[PDB]
């Protein structure tokens, strides 16, 4: 009866691993964030807008570094905010971005590289 | 060569991107980011005055009245132009910025593996920010610049590390001072021994070093100082001040710092946010008392970039007041200027958006401190 | 009684009383023949 | 003593050879005709009259 206010789901490292190992058809965007990081407030609003634009044509998820610190380090996260763009084609390699990139830049990566 | 003397910032130009990431034990709601500002006014200790990319220091240095040039590489795409247009707007020299037309700015190609039942990534192609070559260095900048500034983020890239030490050789050949602003990224917090080996070569090449209290304790012994802070006398205090149960502002002795001291080091600064600035020289040492007030503006406070403003304020005074290295009273007065710059930087959302001007910083310094401390 | 009952072993501060107060470092602080030796005589 | 730092307010709790431990106390000045609320050694909580 009441629509939820937030579209981006928070996933554990174990849940994210199964999502990556499993079969996917849409691009997978993974956000690493922390509630204490100031720029993550700005990034959180951009990814919610990106989820609205890509209703079912993309899957937007987020991972907290306070809960999955070891997982983030193994994923080569050097700082926050960090985004991973994972293609549904298993041969293509993922794209890792750093910093508050513009919303249009995210769309170009998803459309042209994902 | 015009005045004020030029300063060169070396590394990657990025928008925001706080490098120093550790584990905090007080998380807010994972979705309601309107609660996250409460962590800006009760921050983790490693995030009291966070640093950032070297382009933040260059921008902040120019706003404080200095002149700065950025040395690095961006891609030939649209986001690369936005970063360059950001630094040109802030009147940062960009002749040292090289374009790589075949690369995408701030984009790293990585491959995902599933080693030992866990998900890991390995770098396939580094971004243009971490791919500046030695043949691409602008030697006119390195000849003119009096301070060469870089962070430890360049040590995470094999290409930049080789390029970094060629830039240092040229800068020293031309008489420039080397400023190492540590700002340890996430990987370098894993273990003390691996990090000390990784940074030792760049540590020895530096004439000026700025580290946070958390970085310094991590490099020497993290558990010893944590035990030291948590000690409470069982029966009575050793002095009246110990009864007040005040915050710990421990000043490290030069003998504790000795494992990190070398011959060419002129000034070591240890920052406890903007609250304390511990300074160490070959002849003397001491602490500058500062302050912070983010609760004065609870809805616009943002600590990101305040570490860069403090570093920029130090370089602004070092270039124009060379006697800071030898006079303790002069050094303390000039460091209060850096304290004021850090305070103002915490009053605005966004690092670049909130960097203060010289007159605003000078005004706050005279308002906060009594006239005898100016 | 215990038998009427209706975890399995197989599976700072100094008190000042006269009313109780606690004394600790938060309210107390410091301001700074053979040779004869102290000991028992028998 | 002239060569010594000034003392803090309180009562001498411990006496040793070269040091003294003080229990912190705060004096209040009261004029004739004033009224004290409490017997001797009566416990007073913060904010009590």
């Amino acid at each position: 009866f009441v629509r939820e206010d937030y579209l981006v789901r928070k996933l554990s490292a174990q849940e994210l691993q199964d999502l990556v190992k499993g079969e996917r058809k849409v691009p997978l965007i993974v956000d690493f964030y922390a509630t204490w990081c100031g720029p993550c407030i700005l990034m959180a609003q951009e990814l919610e807008m990106l989820a609205v634009e890509y209703e079912s044509n993309a899957m937007i998820v987020k991972v907290d570094t306070d809960d999955e610190y070891e997982f983030a380090r193994d994923m080569q996260v050097r700082g926050l905010p960090t985004l991973f763009f994972i293609s549904p084609d298993p041969s293509k390699d993922a794209i890792r971005t750093e910093g508050l990139i513009p919303l249009q830049m995210m769309r170009d990566i998803i459309d042209n590289d994902m | 060569y015009d005045d004020p003397p030029l300063v060169c910032c070396f590394g990657a130009v990025q928008k925001e991107f706080v490098p120093v990431v550790r584990v905090h034990d007080n998380p807010m709601h994972p979705d309601i980011y309107s609660q996250w500002k409460m962590l800006q006014w009760d921050p983790p200790e490693f995030g009291r005055a966070p640093g950032g990319p070297p382009s933040n220091v260059a921008i902040s240095h120019v706003r404080l009245g200095g002149r700065a040039a950025f040395m690095g590489k961006v891609g030939g795409d649209d986001y690369g132009e936005e970063l360059v247009l950001m630094m040109n707007k802030e009147r940062v020299q960009t002749r040292g910025v090289k374009f790589d037309e075949g690369a995408s700015t701030a984009c790293t190609r990585v491959k995902i593996k599933f080693e030992d039942g866990k998900m890991k990534a390995e770098t396939v192609k580094e971004p243009p920010e971490d791919s500046l070559l030695a043949s691409e260095l602008n030697l006119a900048v390195l000849k003119e610049a009096r301070i060469f500034h870089f962070n430890s983020e360049v040590l995470t890239s094999p290409t930049m590390e080789s390029t970094l030490f060629k830039a240092i050789q040229w800068s020293k050949k031309f008489g420039g001072l080397i400023f190492f602003d540590l700002n340890l990224p996430l990987p370098l917090w894993r273990s003390r021994n691996e990090t000390r080996k990784l940074i030792k070569k760049s540590w020895d090449e530096a004439n000026i070093i700025e580290v946070s209290q958390q970085e310094l304790e991590f490099l020497l012994d993290e558990e010893y100082y944590e035990r030291r802070r948590n000690y409470t006398p069982q029966y009575f205090a050793e002095d009246f001040e110990q009864t007040k149960n005040r915050r710990d502002y421990y000043h490290y002795t030069p003998e504790e710092i000795k494992p990190l001291w070398h011959d060419d080091l002129k000034l070591l600064v240890v920052t406890d946010g903007t609250l304390r600035l511990h300074y160490y020289t070959p002849k003397f040492d001491g602490v500058v008392v500062g302050t912070e007030d983010v609760l004065i503006t609870p809805f616009t406070c943002d600590r990101t970039g305040s570490g860069d403003a403090v570093v920029a304020g130090i370089m602004r005074k070092l270039t124009t007041c060379p006697e800071m290295f030898e006079d303790q009273d002069v050094l303390e007065r000039q460091l209060r200027f850096a304290v004021a710059a850090g305070i103002i930087s915490q009053w605005t959302i966004g690092a670049v958006r909130g960097f203060p001007t010289e007159s605003a910083t000078q005004n706050l310094k005279e308002q906060v401190y009594v006239p005898s401390m100016w | 009684r215990k038998r009427n009952n209706p975890m399995n072993p197989f599976y700072h501060g100094t008190i000042r009383m006269f009313s109780l107060l606690i004394l600790s470092s938060s309210n107390c602080f410091r301001i700074g023949t053979i040779k004869n030796s102290s000991g028992p005589l028998g | 003593a002239k060569k010594e730092p000034y003392l803090k307010s309180g009562q001498v709790l411990i006496v040793q050879r070269d040091s003294v431990v003080i229990r912190s106390a705060k004096p209040y000045l009261a004029t004739p005709g004033a009224k004290v609320h409490g017997h001797y050694r009566e416990i007073l909580y913060e904010g009590d009259t």
